[PDB]
């Protein structure tokens, strides 16, 4: 026993009855660029010498 | 040596030239030295003078980030002081 609807047979109209979540998808025309490396470029400033 | 009429006068002629010269190594071959006429070295002399004395000091600091040009090039002497 196991309380899961792992397998159930189903008639042909109801083959599109798990059409229920919410998917979000961006624009073939937009870019996504991971910028996670990008917090660490920096040069150290020196002191002046003598 | 300086006059103004040698100081003029050129060296790419088949009459008048520089002549090269030649002094043996350990275990290399030999490797060739040039000698240069005296009236156009000392031209030489007066302008790179202060260049010669200046890297002739031993110590020196060689950091990459450093500001100075000195410590981080270095000719050394004849023998191994």
């Amino acid at each position: 026993f196991i309380n899961k609807r792992i397998v159930e047979r189903v008639r042909v109209g109801q083959i599109l009855a798990v059409l229920n979540r919410r998917f979000v998808a961006y624009k073939g025309k937009m870019r996504i660029m991971d910028i996670t490396q990008s917090l660490k470029m920096g040069t150290k400033l020196a002191a002046p010498t003598v | 040596v300086f006059t103004d009429e040698e100081l003029h006068k050129k060296y790419n002629s088949v009459e008048l030239y520089q002549t090269k010269g030649s002094r043996d190594v350990p275990i290399k071959a030999t490797r060739t030295i040039y000698s240069i006429n005296l009236s156009v070295l000392v031209p030489q002399l007066i302008v790179t003078l202060p260049l010669n004395e200046y890297f002739s000091r031993v110590g020196g600091i060689t950091s990459p980030d450093y500001k100075k040009i000195g410590g981080k090039v270095i000719v050394g002497d004849l023998e191994a002081t």
